[PDB]
RNA sequence: UGGAGGUAAAGCUACUGAAUGUAUGAUGGCGCCACCUAGGCGUACUGAAUACAAUUAAACUCUGAAUGCCAUUUAUUUUA
RNA sequence: CGGUCGCCUCCUAAAAGGUAACGGAGGCGUACAAAGGUACCUUCAGUACGGUUGGAAAUCGUAUGUAGAGUGUAAUGGUGUAAGGGUGCUUGACUGUGAGACAUACAGGUCGAACAGGUGAGAAAUCAGGUCAUAGUGAUCCGGUGGUCCAGUAUGGAAUGG
RNA sequence: UUUGGUGCCCAUGUCGCUGUGGAAACACCUGGUUCCAUUUCGAACCCAGCAGUUAAGCACAGUGGAGCCGAAUGUAGCUGUUUCAGUGAGAAUAGGAAAGCACCAAGC
């Protein structure tokens, strides 16, 4: 569970996922990458599921990079509570994924395993994923 | 600066073996005070 | 509220013409300033008045 | 930490900033600069940024660095200012303490019809 | 069931001071009129412009106000009152 | 000082010839010897500091200015606004007098003056001498502070290279190991 | 046409926090020795600082618009 | 039921100003006879090297470093020759005022050129009507205190008022 | 035109490296007996003189190392109407860059 060690403010305003791609737009560490086609909020739980999936379907020498990180937190008012009396407490951490951000990249294992690995990682995420390669 | 109670007066210093009356300004007795180990009376220097 | 204010009165006509502040805990000695006096129409010593 | 000339420039900048901030009547500004050998003087105008009058030890051809020649320099600059019909001046040093040669120049200028 | 609700702790705000520019560039101005209200000198004073006990810029003579950018990397702002200077 | 004139002639000639210096004042020149006999006992035994100053006075002929710390530390009992330590900076004739008096009277009286050099220059040409005891200095009577301390005599030079500073030291015959 | 501003965007070697990989690596954990105290050789590993490549922010800014706002110039309209 | 009720700072507040919620973070009900005024002088923190006590870190010397230092305080803005530090002399932390503006339903609040009197610093120009700026505050009525060129219920006082 | 002083500017003006220079001036420098000064030091400030001096500073030529500035194209955001026309950033880049504008005194 990726989680920031400390934050200045416990309850920040949510960060919009509508728009194009600011950074993390092109594969620059590996050479195959999982691009998104639909901006959405995905939490550290989905990252861990996807990361564990990649590692289980990886080999003995493959290497992977996780680009996105759940910097922003989100709150949730307790159940059966009427509106008012302040904001709720932080519950889960979410990374902001915009349309066009490369979430996971893989390298150093043949192409078919890498294509399969990115597929299982993207089936764990809500965004509509797509495979991309690194420019020569 | 000046107007001090501790006056720097040129006092002479004698030494054993080699006399070497070195005159140096100091606020001490105005006479030939004898030092027992001077610079010239040291195995390191000579 | 706290009362750190003090009154300054002339020493010729014995009239109080100024209102200032003073810390009795820090400053133990009575003020002996010199200020303008409306009555005497000149500068004169003003001292602390109870 | 520095050399004498740099500290004098820094102090001169302080004086110039103050004068340009407070000189409301647009008086002529008499900056005198003293060196180890000689001392010169020039009357600038911060509104036009030009020099109206000038005087120097080089101009007067004297073995200067003495309090004696400062009086001669002050008399010459005050005469030139009077000819220029300007008498309301502000006097600032080049960044040196007002004393000795600087004080003599100012007093000679003041005693020759200047208003400062 | 209401289940009860917690309590909020920060609901305090101060009155908004109506700061900012008062006289725009090119506007004619008489002496003693405010040109810029600020907390700390955001706009430096120039010629014919004074300062107050609240860092408030006010005019010192008749004329047209004028802003000029100066300072390192042109990051400092300066205001002035260019006198009428009609001069026939 | 006669040795000051001797310094002038001798330092000029040897140094000028030793490095083919194109000007006589290219040779290094010594500027100021700071003495810093500082003690933190003024936090508790303020009296001690006073005596300290007088001994420092009695050694140089300049009254010592007491220095103040620029911070505050609880573990050291330090607090801002207090005077802990005196510093004296000798120049002109008095500095050369003190230098000669140190090297000729005070230093060879040191219990074991084996010396330390080469490993003392700060890389900019300075030099610090850490004295261990004050009593060894001739300008001090036996009656003194209940605690005894040392000194931090330091040196300065016109040059910025430590090697040329060492060259000046050798020309002055400052008696250290191989230097 | 002139001016005030610090938002959208973008950027984090331009700061404050958060933060990914590679390389050199303080540091500790971990050992194995000697030494009872000064330490030393490798560290399944932790990770200061630096370099390279890449990130995040209503209460981050080395930057940075458009619109809008103020004033003025010209043309037209209304006695508000 | 719990929480809050006045004032100040930032964000939400959408680059003029203004803009709400039991929205998100904090403070105030002061302090300083110097931390005010003036004249003069002066400029970081940290780090590197070198040095008795003395130690990771007290002080000293040199260099580097462009603010991470200081500016009494909660934040914001400002300010590195400044508004920060030191010294000398002082009390303008004045009297009577006040053209013109900001912001405002009102009541109140904020800035202020300039004039007269008498001062402080300074050679002079100039500056000083409290502090780097924004919180540090409560109407009216009632009664008390000091001064006073006003009244004093027939007149002179007094009482009682102004 | 060159040197020296100064104002305006506030890095395309800096930091640094390599060389050259002084006629006059600028500077270090020579001393503290005078006016003046050190929270202690004629270091600094202030005096009165130019013996020595081109290390410095200062002034010139080279140096694209650090720092700074930065075109055109394209793109993100905006305004309208479109689902296309203007407006046009930030970042990155070719590259520029060893300041510039005036006044005064001297030999020119
Ligand atoms: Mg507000
Ligand atoms: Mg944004
Ligand atoms: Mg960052
Ligand atoms: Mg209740
Ligand atoms: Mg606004
Ligand atoms: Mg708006
Ligand atoms: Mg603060
Ligand atoms: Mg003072
Ligand atoms: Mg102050
Ligand atoms: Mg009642
Ligand atoms: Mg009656
Ligand atoms: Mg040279
Ligand atoms: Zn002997
Ligand atoms: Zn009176």
């Amino acid at each position: 569970m990726l989680q920031p060690k400390r934050t200045k403010y416990r309850k920040p305003h949510n960060v919009s996922y509508e728009g194009k791609a600011k950074g993390n737009s092109y594969v620059a560490f590996g050479e195959y990458g999982l691009v998104a086609t639909k901006g959405n909020w995905i939490d550290a739980r989905a990252i861990e599921s996807a990361r564990i999936a990649i590692s289980k379907c990886l080999g003995k020498t493959g290497k992977m990079w996780i680009r996105i990180f759940p910097h922003m937190s989100k709150t949730k008012k307790p159940l059966e509570v009427r509106m008012g009396s302040g904001k709720g407490n932080p519950e889960f951490w979410v990374a902001v994924v915009k349309q066009g951000t490369v979430m996971f990249e893989v390298a150093n294992i043949p192409e078919s395993q890498m294509i399969k690995a990115l597929t299982r990682a993207g089936h764990k995420l809500p965004v509509t994923w797509k495979i991309l390669k690194r420019e020569e | 600066k000046k107007d001090f109670h501790f006056p720097s007066q040129s006092v002479s210093f004698k030494c054993a073996s080699c006399s070497n009356s070195f005159t140096i300004e100091s606020t001490l007795k105005q006479k030939e005070i004898t030092i027992d180990i001077c610079g010239k009376c040291h195995p390191f220097y000579i | 509220a706290v009362k750190r204010s003090t009154r300054l009165g002339c020493n010729d006509c014995r009239e109080i013409n100024y209102l200032t502040f003073k810390n009795v805990k820090k400053n133990p000695e009575k003020l002996a300033l010199n200020k303008f006096c409306s009555r005497c129409r000149k500068v004169v010593v003003h001292k602390e008045v109870k | 930490m520095k050399t004498r000339t740099e500290q004098r420039r820094l102090r001169h900048k302080r004086i110039v900033k103050k004068i340009r901030a407070t000189n409301h009547d647009n008086r002529v500004v008499l900056m005198v600069i003293k060196s180890l050998n000689h001392i010169s003087v020039q009357a600038w105008d911060f509104s036009q940024n030009i020099v109206l009058a000038s005087s120097s030890s080089l101009a007067l051809k004297l073995k200067n660095g003495n309090k004696d020649n400062a009086k001669l320099v002050g008399q010459d600059i005050a005469d030139k200012l009077v000819k220029l019909k300007l008498t309301n001046v502000v006097f600032d040093t080049g960044g040196s303490k007002y004393h000795g040669r600087i004080a003599a120049l100012a007093e000679a200028a003041r005693e020759r019809g200047l208003n400062f | 069931s209401k289940k009860g609700v917690g309590s909020t702790k920060n609901g305090r705000d101060s009155h908004a001071k109506r700061l900012g520019a008062k006289k725009a560039d090119g506007q004619m101005i008489r002496t003693g009129q405010i040109i810029y209200r600020q907390r700390g000198t955001r706009v430096y004073p120039g010629v014919n412009v004074g300062l107050g006990s609240d860092d408030t810029l006010f005019a010192l003579s008749d004329g047209l106000v004028k802003y000029q950018k100066f300072g390192p990397k042109q990051g400092k702002t300066r205001v002035s009152v260019v006198k009428h200077k009609l001069d026939a | 000082n006669n040795l000051k004139a001797h310094y002038q002639k001798t330092i000029a000639k040897e140094l000028q010839k030793s490095f083919a210096f194109s000007s006589i004042m290219q040779v290094p020149r010594l500027e100021k010897i700071v003495i810093n006999m500082g003690v933190g006992d003024a936090i508790r035994d303020s009296k001690f500091l006073e005596s300290a100053l007088n001994e420092l006075h009695l050694i140089s002929g300049q009254k010592p200015v007491a220095t103040k710390a620029k911070n505050a530390i609880s573990t050291y009992k330090l607090r801002a606004g207090q005077l802990i330590g005196c510093k004296v900076t000798l120049r002109g004739e008095r500095m050369w007098a003190f230098l000669e008096k140190l090297i000729y009277v005070a230093l060879p009286r040191v219990r074991d003056f084996r010396g330390l050099s080469l490993k003392s220059f700060d890389g900019r040409g300075n030099y610090t001498i850490g004295i261990k005891e004050q009593i060894i200095f001739p300008e001090i009577v036996y009656d003194d502070i209940k605690r005894i301390r040392g000194f931090d005599v330091t040196l300065v030079t016109s040059t910025n290279k430590d090697s040329e500073a060492l060259a000046l030291l050798r020309a002055l015959n400052l008696p250290l190991v191989k230097g």
